[PDB]
């Protein structure tokens, strides 16, 4: 029972190639669905479309529903879900209980629907709901979250303030533009709703154009505004990236010395070894034993030496720190 | 010296199971196999990629010769062996216990035989405390 | 009179969870009245809301009253404000007064305008005023205040460059479709203030569309334009980004040291203590006063120690180098 | 004539808050003279403005015709520029030529003009090219050229990049969309020159919507582009933002020790005094003397240690590799 | 033969200014025969255009042609393309194969099309695809390529996001807007693919307002989309821009070393020589040779150590931290 | 030392009020308020969180005998100490003032009595002068 | 010592024209303006904001004794006045040329009488060369 | 040294061609190409731009008299030295073998006729082995 964890590990902690195009296979399966959920939305094609849509439906749900058990059965190599409480416990985390209602409902309305209106209203969310299904683990939202949660601060403060911004300064509008008419007859600013609407388009530079001032004062506000504010509402985007840079690189730097742990080990597994040749043609199995732990060890020494090296400048510094430490001693 | 640089080079040719001067890389795996390691072809192949000097993959003691005469007890070897208990530095003071010191040496990279394990850290732990210095252990190893 | 600073920083100095949820509830209060006096503009609604917010607005001024005469009392904890002379000190400030003219406004409105347009024309604008009442002590904008008079003059500089780039543009553009008549009849750019709203409208990357050059000069100098200047309208959100980001990490280090001292304080107050063990059944007392005095010790050496650790950089080479120069001595 | 080069730096370079306020009133007044400018080409205005920009244009070139003649003169003080040939070396410079094209200018329009159309479509351009004259260095200008010709090579890379990607859509878009006819009736893209006027408005984020595709191709291939291109129209931003902020504080720091000569120099200047207190009631005079070259010793010290100090990393990791290298000797 | 590799690095390793201009001209040719190819689907002018891009054609294939052959024969000066199965290695390589396809296919339209449709569809696409032939060498993409690998994280990460926000929020805006007709009598929303280009249209800035919604459920969407999914679609921006930046620098550092070099050989190359000054009016040639060698050996000293100064941090802390490690022998 | 090993272990269980060998870490919070202490929970916990090795909360001096030995007066506890002056450094020199000594003596973490701190700096404060040097200091503690 | 603690103690007062024991800060402008020098105010005020460590402005040598009470020549002064130079290093080696050296302490700070420069760096360049070696310099100033 | 102060002078001047104290830099071009060297112009002047401290381009030997008063052989010129070596460091230990040497000598910079860096090496391969110890050379060359 090895492939147990070996298929997990192929479904759920993917490495590689081969797992590789199967996710990524199933997430074109996925994809091509929907842009038939989406041609189901146009009459000239809404007849074809809901029809395949009930063949491709029952292949995805059954191909998920046999992924999932498998995947389940094969969520013992981690003992922490084994026995019945873990299986639970497994279950239990958000992605798989997606899957979970997922597959079912499809199988609901596939058993009472197929005996249309409702059918298609429901099964277009699913097939939307479903590409949760390929970020297997959730690094997607958990990078998100964490660079969120750390700047949240900076965050808040645009956020407050190009609230107040949009706030102000539309009122303002609203009190310049009420009356005036457009060309076409028609009143733009009626209510601070309209303004409100305005500004938001405005000052996270959409600019559709459905609502435009004609009063210089509008006008005039509007170009301040325009100018002073909108970057409150384009931080985020150079924040954010910075962050998730930033974390990557942090999280590799990590994973280095993660490497750099094993080697250590080793060395010294060698070495005690190679040195305790004494105490495990019976002699001539000894002579050779003695020779491989000799080689071993030369292997390990170059090996943990190259990964030892300094990543970057703290590192260089902690070591030579050291070193002047290790005079303070002498 | 002189009394092991003759009886050494037979031992030399062993690996080729011939007399000639080839340390027999794609045989070494059959002689090790043979010994109870049954390693695999990458593994036999680094064995080799820098063991031996030359770049053959047979060789006349260029480098087999060489890494017998390293004695791997001098000082270019005593603080790279001993930076890796640093890794497992915490604090300092070579604190390691017999535990962390057990739970490490039998489940990482190339572990020991319980029995190995469990003595080789009994010359260490002399004062049976949970402090296995260092200094303790690389002055039993210093004639490495 | 503890409760005095208790009660304060729970108004003023908020930490933890139970303030939080209060300045957060009341914050949605203001939010809901505001959202009211959104409706309250559309003739569908606007006679249940006006109707509303006449007991709305009640609620929210005596509920304000009385949490500012009772942080006002609080106000003493802190001795700068205790004694009258202080009080006014205290009520000198911006917040307060804030807080202090919507209330009495309020009141004025509603002592004199129950007995409706110039009220609401009026109550509007306090319901959009309040919002400053949330943050309590000014960080937001002493954070952005800081970040700008560091950055000054990049600022200054591409407003500079912007401001031009839009005069030059825009007076060719006006030259060169002064005639031009759109499809529809009428005419753009009759002036040069048309073509100056054009170009804060594209500079800025907003483009209504209500301004559209239609000579092949005008579309030329609008794209080399577009390209080359709105750059200078869009800097500002990065280099504000990278000040928030930097400044609150700054704080948070600076923090960091504010906490190394309290410890090391301690240390020595506790090792005096566990040392002079012989001058403060009594020799039972004292034996059990000297282990406790031993024990704290053995505690704030292993706190500092943990609170010296290098937060950053900087910190491990200061220490070194000062290693260093005390061999400077040996 | 110390007064020289007083004015000369009150006028040239400028430091404080008097000459500050002068520049900035001047600038203010140049303003206005625009923002008249402005409201002369509305007919509702074009009679009051064109005249008191008879009066006012008088005004002020009257007011820098004396302020450049008295620059003139002051710019003596600079050797430099003393004697007629230095002199004629100043009024070379890029400010000062514009500045005298544009006095004598107004000049000739109201030597001759004043006895309206083509006086006022010059008045109008000169206007806008004297805002110029406040940037009386030419900081700005030059921190963005060197922030340029660093990053040149970014720059090209992503102009060049966007500038293919735009050709290449904009053609297939313009295969696609050239019979298709908007629903009044009329055709959007009958050349590619159309549709390349789509794709810059497109590509940069302005979106004015005179030009919209029609069919699926079209707008698949304007989505495509829209999300894989429009980055390289805004990298600039960011690179140019980092590069400001990153030669501003280069600067300052330089400026750290370029502050920190003086002190090394003054510090020594009264060490050699105070020691040599023996060969510059005359022995009064002399213990006074000696008096205070003690004192002033003792503050430079000072003042040395205290402007000698660590503005950054770089710095102290000098000075202690030096203090290494002291060792190195010993 | 030494002109062989001269030439080709005139054309394909250029530096300097006179390739330079070279490069500049050609593509400055290409450009305007484009503007032309422009010009030719403009009815007004597609008769002279059409004429003198049957000219202009013919100039440039064989301008092109010979410049492709002189290249290629001066490819020897490198060896791994010596000898014909290295030339065919040559033309192998991407942007050659480019410019022969397109030569060629000048060719082959000027061949038959000569005895008009067809050739002109084309030849614009020709006139496009030749820019590729300035970048002769591919830094440019090459940069990007490796910009992009690195933050693959990232990038996906924002995409998968964006993309999600995108479904989501179109379908409930779908929903909510379906029914609804425009002010002139159509309907924008009648499918989700309709919603799916607004979606596009709006989280990237552009909004054209060619689809706007009208209820109040529609705009409560589309406003907290447009303010919480737009800075996903850029975060790619200061992204690479970052990138970009950093790489440049990361090169011309390790192009500070490789310069390090040779200096590094010519000292001792120019020691062992003065030193070795007894072993290579004979005696007077001897002596010159020796006062040569000499001032030569003095002249390297300085400049080896002119171009081994501290480039950044990094190459100080390793200095000195390497001098610690020669006390650490000591 | 062996005049002391057993003294102290009739004390160390003094804190029980009983013959086990438990330290007592629930009526520790009793013995020390009828001391008169009387410290919360917290701090109580954190008392014997790391004062005892073990990790029970009653022990037969594994630590109880480590704590007391530790002489608290050799090297490594003479610059961890050393360093909490320099955090009071501020052009450096040992420079401190009986006035912001005993001005911050008594008002940070665990303040004295003021005759504990009148007195305490009074050893510190020989010359008269405002630098109470710290050598001047640890070498009376140097003791400890 | 005890040779010029008295008899300095009577110029102490020289500066407020009387027997009070006031430095006469207000009154130093003037004894230094007649002394030849005329500073400014603010210079006149820094001139004792540090001088003396007391605070008020006229003091009985709580730090007038001190200043005179530092020799101003221990190591403690000589590598801080030994940075100066390292300023204007530039290659290294003391280098400094009587060119660059008169080029200097005759144009920032406080610039000397044209025979004060003159004769100054006189003793630093006895061996006439362009290099005044600061340990030249400061072995003569090591008596400040 | 009284000993080539003299007949140094004499060819001091033989660049000139002449009794002139010219170092003759437009003419040194000549007698180098005479020599067999035939250099470019920038050559030749970076030549004296450096060389002679004077900055003329024909001196009496200010500089040209302190060019040949410069050992080469002391501390200041034994690490600038070495540290050329430590550019071709990889895993130290002076590793360089006469391959590599050989590899380097032989293209870059100044290269050497093939007997001068064949016969180079040879003093600095004495062992024969592939590792030229740096300490080697220098000892051979710290004579300059
Ligand atoms: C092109 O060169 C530029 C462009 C912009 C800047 C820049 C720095 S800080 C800044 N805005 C601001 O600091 C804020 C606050 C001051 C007014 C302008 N905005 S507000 O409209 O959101 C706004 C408006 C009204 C209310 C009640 C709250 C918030 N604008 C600097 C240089
Ligand atoms: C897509 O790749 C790009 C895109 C843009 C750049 C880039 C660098 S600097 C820059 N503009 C500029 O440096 C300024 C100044 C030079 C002309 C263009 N702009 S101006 O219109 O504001 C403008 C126009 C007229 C006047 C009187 C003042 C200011 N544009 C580089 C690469
Ligand atoms: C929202 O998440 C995103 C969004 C965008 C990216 C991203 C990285 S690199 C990149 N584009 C690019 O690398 C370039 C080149 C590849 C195609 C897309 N663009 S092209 O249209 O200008 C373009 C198109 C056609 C031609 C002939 C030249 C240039 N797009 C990554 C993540
Ligand atoms: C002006 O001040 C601001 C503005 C924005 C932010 C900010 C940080 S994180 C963030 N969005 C987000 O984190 C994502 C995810 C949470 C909802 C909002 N967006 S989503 O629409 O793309 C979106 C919507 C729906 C689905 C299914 C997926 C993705 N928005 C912070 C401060
Ligand atoms: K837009
Ligand atoms: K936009
Ligand atoms: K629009
Ligand atoms: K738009």
């Amino acid at each position: 029972t090895h492939v147990q964890g070996r298929v997990y590990n192929f479904l759920e902690r993917p490495t590689g190639w081969k797992c590789f195009v199967y996710h990524f296979a199933v997430f074109l399966i996925v994809l091509v669905c929907l842009i038939f959920s989406v041609l189901s939305t146009i009459e000239q094609y809404a007849a074809l479309a809901t029809g395949t849509l009930f063949w491709m439906e029952i292949v995805l749900v059954v191909f998920f529903g046999t992924e999932y058990v498998v995947r389940l059965w094969s969520a013992g190599c981690r003992s922490k879900y084994v026995g019945l409480w873990g299986r639970l416990r497994f279950a239990r985390k958000p992605i798989s209980i997606i899957d979970l209602i997922v597959v079912v409902a499809s199988m609901v309305v596939l058993c009472v629907g197929s005996k249309a209106t409702s059918a298609i209203r429901g099964i277009r969310f699913l097939q939307i709901l479903r590409m949760l299904h390929v970020d297997r683990q959730g690094g997607t939202w958990r990078l998100l979250g964490s660079v969120v949660f750390i700047h949240r601060q900076e965050l808040i403060t645009t956020l407050y303030i190009g609230f107040l911004g949009l706030i102000f300064s539309s009122y303002f509008v609203y009190l310049a533009e009420k009356d005036a008419v457009n060309e076409s007859g028609r009143v733009e600013f009626g209510s601070y709703a309209d303004a409100l609407w305005w500004g938001v388009v405005t000052v996270t530079t959409i600019g559709y154009g459905d609502k435009v001032p004609q009063t210089w004062v509008g006008k005039t506000i509007a170009s301040c505004f325009s100018v002073f504010a909108i970057s409150f509402f384009a931080l985020p985007a150079g924040i954010l990236g910075s962050g998730f840079a930033l974390k990557v690189q942090q999280k590799q730097r990590q994973k280095h010395f993660n490497r750099q742990i094993p080697a250590a080990a080793s060395l010294i597994q060698t070495a005690w070894r190679c040195y305790a040749a004494e105490n495990p043609l019976r002699e001539h199995h000894r002579a050779t034993i003695k020779v491989i732990r000799r080689m071993q060890y030369f292997v390990a020494k170059k090996k943990f030496q190259q990964a030892r090296k300094p990543y970057d400048v703290r590192d260089v510094i902690e070591q030579y720190s050291q070193g002047h430490l290790n005079l303070m001693v002498r | 010296t002189e009394e092991q640089i003759a009886e050494f080079k037979e031992a030399f040719s062993l690996f080729d199971k011939d007399g000639d001067g080839t340390i027999t890389t794609k045989e070494l795996g059959t002689v090790m196999r043979s010994l109870g390691q049954n390693p695999t072809e990458a593994e036999l192949q680094d064995m080799i990629n820098e063991v031996d000097a030359d770049g053959n993959g047979t060789i006349d003691f260029p480098e087999f010769l060489t890494m017998m005469a390293r004695k791997m007890k001098d000082t270019d070897s005593e603080e790279e062996i001993r930076e890796a208990f640093r890794v497992f530095d915490k604090d300092g003071n070579g604190y390691i216990s017999a535990a962390e010191l057990r739970h490490v040496m039998t489940n990482l990279g190339e572990k020991l035989t319980d029995e190995e394990v469990d003595e080789m850290i009994r010359e260490a732990d002399i004062d049976g405390d949970g402090q296995v210095n260092y200094e303790e252990f690389v002055q039993m190893m210093t004639a490495k």
